[PDB]
């Protein structure tokens, strides 16, 4: 994501975020090379 | 003083956002809960919201294998 990959942490379980946020909206894109199935 | 005990609870988010952009968020972490699922966390840039990405997107794929190392 950032050049190769991110390199972030791995978290086990934590309590920075307790309730899923306000985002319902949810469908995943496929290939985005030829076309990411949502343009923009 | 006292601190939230923290750690108890179950899912940090049950619902994820299957499209966002490596370009809307500066950090993410990996969650990958025995507890739930292997969830993908991230902060919005601009919007600083936690948020969680769906991990069948494609960035997210290269993200999966180097987030392991911390």
């Amino acid at each position: 994501g950032s050049m190769e990959g991110i390199s972030i942490y791995t978290s086990d379980n934590y309590t920075e975020e307790m309730g899923s946020g306000d985002y319902d909206s949810m469908k995943e894109p496929a290939f985005r090379e030829e076309n990411a199935n949502f343009n923009k | 003083g006292m601190k939230p005990v923290s750690l108890s609870y179950r899912c940090p988010c049950r619902f994820f956002e299957s499209h966002v952009a490596r370009a809307n968020v500066k950090h993410l972490k990996i969650l990958n809960t025995p507890n739930c699922a292997l969830q993908i966390v991230a902060r919005l840039k601009n919007n600083n919201r936690q948020v969680c990405i769906d991990p069948k997107c494609k960035w997210c794929q290269e993200y999966l294998e180097k987030a392991l190392n911390k």
